[PDB]
């Protein structure tokens, strides 16, 4: 009937600030498509296979990294900048840790470990 | 993966790209200073280097005693065109400012800056099957210029994956779709739209030309967002026409996308997520409506790894 | 997340809709159920059916969003239409309703209403819902109707655009129409026409989208369309690839629906339909179940006709 | 005389039709079965389905009449229409087929063909037949299609007008069409349009009837129409009583369909449809059965729409 379309390399590697889009469904196969009823519609059902996808699954189901390069330039006073991460997973993505290298003097206030 | 260099003549580019392919494990059935017969696990191909241009042609079998354009199942004789001409990529003679090469096990992508503001792309590989069961998918594309000085992007011009062109001799790019409408397996479909041939293919090649035939032209136009200055890539969907003008979607170009360069300079990086992308102009930087002397603001997007 | 079956009448259909939204095992287990903030029957029915008004709140998948939606059941027995009107908004306040009149004006940044056409009779129905959007498809039994609303998926941070609310219906809700209408304006979600689909701009101004132009419609919405079915803007011929799309070797491609605007001030790409796609008609049609990566999608056709460019599929998960 | 079922494909549909005409218990017991005078497949199918040609003879209820009919199954896989063409005549002559060409021209007093639209996939069907006329109706998903031919019932003795042969179809048979057509010319029996219903005049002239005029159609046929649905000729308003017809306290009134010609030369009453009537759409629709005086009637709607003018019922006996 229908098993898999693919599109695993493209979307995962596509120009996405997210990734692993529609990946949990791959393992969660299930399937009961076979079977037709008669609400006096018409007896038509042909092939019923897999093909293509949205093709625009962009920006789905993981963190974000808005900042990529910070132009601090000349620092002479206490500066404050925003850092945000957006997780679209249906389950949280816990950060393992923040290994601070040469980052002494940089602190986050109002946030946990 | 990603390579850069300079070449005073095309032959230097030939040598460098062949060296990279061999180092990456690509199998070359026969090699020469100017003629190539190479292949991989996907398909067979042949290339020839002219004085100021490339000649590319698809292949299905090998025969060392046959010319570069006479291999078994060659495109020249297995195409609807009455001219029976192979793929052609027109270049210039003398210095090439710089060439950018993307190398993988399934496809090769090249972008050569022949001069300041002049770019000539060379595209070869196989389309992502995307779970679609079909034999073929190999595509070879080249860059053609109509006439220097006059409008460079005239209607008669042809471009990779072009969806609209006027020419009776040569084709910029082509595609393989075996066993179409019950025909013989060797079939090398060209990207043409005005020939009314029963079997043909079309692509977003030209980008956002006025008479471009592809439903995503609007997506390419709107790739850039004014509100947040964000740019999104658009996979290049390819369509193939059947014997009775019935289209069948075939696939997309792997690791490739198009966008608008209105708010991006050549080579400007926009790292969207864990994977980085490189954007370069097709032919030259111009204005929005300069569809005659330059390539407007159409930009080719490659995934760098 | 799916409720297939047959409703004895429009009132029972709405009752089943609310029961599914409030007690679906998936919704309750995941805590994604919607909250009914208002429910009243203000009008004194004369030669017409009782009118039911309900306003419901959806928290979204994360529980941090604020989605307000409304559903109305307006009908007239003497004309034998029992329309179901849909609208969306961002805030609700019963005290702001002016004397008499109607409550839908109380919605902050209120939007024009859309509706679905049905009547009092047994009717097969196809229901889809999720924490961010809901879809309604009513099979008129030799005609197919459809509508829905929710959040599109934009490519920009929700931190800056947290309310990408979209509402779509088969026909504009400003007038009363009989489901046996013979006007081209009666169509589906894939091809809005004449005030059939609205999306909320990040600036807070609702913009209408139409796949085809119309003199009656405002000039502003002409520049903004749905590109997949609006390929005629750039193509120089009436016949194009989209109208001639077909399955490949027994496999049906699925094409998403795009929200795009081309304005003189600037361009912007808004997002895609979540769970709706365009599919060909050949060798297939309504009530067809197409699988993909273990995911099934149902096929439906517009009320106008059942041809290639007026047919779409909806994901059932 | 009546058969309800599902045919796996168009070829099987025609197969079941011929077996119903042959071995139906009522037909065989009463000796009203038709005779097959021709059956051939002349063309060499290329990118198209096999073409079946059938010619049959009907003796009538009294056994003294001479009725000749033909059925063709023309289809094209690459376009995916499996049209079923119909036509009538008074005599057949197999040797009158030219080398190449076709055989329908061999019919004495040949008439333009009408047709039926379907395609190769299981299809529910409704077959009605009698010694003097037959009716075919197929439920094509959202679309109900129908056609038929036979003898009308004039008010004059059959001694002087023994050949009141009538042929009616949903669309003209001179062109090939896909059953997903979006033209107003594709409609039902009750309302013909653009060469959809032909009647043999007592002067052996096949006169077509159209409820509504058309520039493309010949000027002669404009003045001859079907009065019940052609009330606009005399009414001075677009909205008339017939459009607003409705049942009376649960009783659906059945109105006979009419043949009338009002030309400059003169006027005349031709006959009525045998077993077909006009009924409303309200609180009802297709696949509905109503019993009058112990006789049941089925309800069907035209392909164009299910509007009040666009609906008729067929007696089932």
């Amino acid at each position: 009937e229908g098993i898999v379309a693919g599109i695993t390399p493209n979307i995962d590697a596509l120009e996405l600030n997210q990734d692993i889009s529609l990946a949990a469904v791959a393992a969660s196969t299930w399937g009961g498509a076979y079977g037709a009823h008669q609400p006096v519609e018409v007896i038509h059902s042909t092939y019923q296979a897999v093909h293509q996808s949205a093709l625009e699954e962009n920006y789905y189901n993981r963190l974000w990294l808005i900042p990529t390069a910070m132009e601090l330039g000349n620092v002479v006073s206490t500066q404050i900048r925003p850092a945000s991460v957006w997780n679209a997973y249906f389950s949280p993505r816990t950060l393992t840790a923040i290994d601070r290298e040469a980052a002494d003097g940089i602190t986050l206030s109002g946030q946990a470990s | 993966a990603y390579f850069t260099g300079t070449a005073n003549n095309p032959a230097d580019l030939l040598a460098k790209v062949r060296v990279h392919a061999e180092s990456l494990g690509w199998v070359t059935d026969r090699a020469s200073a100017s003629e190539w017969l190479c292949h991989n696990a996907d398909g067979y191909w042949s290339f020839n280097a002219g004085a100021n241009q490339f000649q590319m042609a698809g292949n299905t079998g090998f025969d060392n005693s046959l010319a570069w354009n006479a291999q078994p199942g060659n495109s020249v004789q297995n195409n609807p065109y009455s001219s029976k001409g192979p793929t052609v990529a027109q270049l210039s003679g003398g210095p090439f400012t710089r060439y950018h090469l993307f190398a993988t096990a399934a496809y090769l992508h090249l972008h050569v800056e022949i001069a300041a503001g002049q770019f000539r792309p060379v595209m070869i590989g196989s389309l992502n099957k995307r779970g679609v069961g079909y034999t073929g998918g190999q595509y070879v594309c080249g860059s053609f210029i109509y006439t220097p000085g006059q409008a460079l992007t005239n209607n008669w011009s042809s471009h990779p994956f072009d969806g609209y062109h006027i020419q009776y001799s040569n084709s910029s790019c082509m595609l393989r779709l075996d066993g179409l409408d019950g025909g013989p397996s060797p079939e090398w479909l060209p990207f043409d739209y005005t020939t009314n041939v029963p079997r043909r293919v079309v692509g977003p090649g030209r980008g956002n030309y006025s008479s471009q035939y592809h439903p995503d032209v609007g997506l390419i136009d709107a790739s850039a967002n004014e509100l947040n200055s964000s740019t999104t890539t658009v996979p290049c969907a390819i369509y193939a026409f059947g014997a009775q003008q019935r289209s069948r979607y075939v696939g997309e170009v792997p690791d490739f996308g198009i966008c608008n360069m209105a708010f991006l300079a050549p080579g400007d990086p926009l790292v969207v997520g864990s994977d980085t992308w490189r954007v370069y102009p097709l032919l030259q930087r111009g204005t929005a409506t300069d569809f005659d002397s330059t390539s407007a603001w159409v930009g080719y997007c490659f995934r760098v790894v | 997340a799916t409720e297939f079956g047959t409703a004895v009448n429009h009132a029972d259909l709405v009752e089943r809709l609310v029961q599914f939204l409030t007690a679906s095992p998936d919704l309750v287990a995941a805590g994604q159920a919607y909250e009914k903030v208002f429910d009243n029957t203000i009008p004194a029915s004369g030669t017409a059916i009782a009118v039911r008004q309900v306003t419901l709140r959806a928290p979204g998948l994360g529980g941090t969003d604020a989605i307000y939606m409304g559903i109305q059941s307006y009908g007239d027995t003497a004309l034998d239409y029992y329309n179901l009107r849909l609208m969306g908004g961002t805030a609700f306040n019963p005290g702001a309703i002016p004397p008499g009149g109607d409550y839908w004006t109380a919605f902050a940044n209120y939007s024009p209403r859309v509706q679905l056409l049905a009547w009092n009779q047994p009717m097969p129905y196809w229901f889809f819902a999720n924490g961010r959007r809901f879809w309604i498809v009513v099979k008129v039994s030799t005609i197919y109707e459809s509508a829905g609303a929710g959040f599109i998926l934009p490519p920009c941070p929700p931190s800056q655009y947290p309310y990408p609310l979209a509402v779509v219906g088969s026909y504009r809700g400003d007038v009363a129409t009989r489901w046996s209408d013979v006007s081209d304006r009666h169509r589906g979600i894939s091809s809005p026409y004449e005030r059939s689909c609205y999306l909320r701009d990040p600036a807070g101004r609702w913009l209408g989208f139409t796949v085809d132009g119309g003199a009656a419609n405002e000039s502003d919405y002409n520049n903004r369309t749905l590109l997949p079915l609006g390929c005629g803007r750039y193509a120089g011929s009436s016949d194009t690839v989209v109208k001639q799309l077909r399955d490949s070797f027994g496999k049906f491609p699925l094409k998403a629906l795009q929200f795009v605007t081309r304005e003189t001030e600037g361009r912007r790409y808004l997002g895609d339909f979540d769970g709706a796609f365009y599919v060909p008609t050949l060798n297939s049609g309504a009530e067809d179940v197409i699988v993909e990566d273990g995911v099934d999608h149902v096929v439906f056709q517009t009320a106008w006709r059942s041809g290639n460019p007026w047919l779409y599929a909806i994901r059932k998960d």
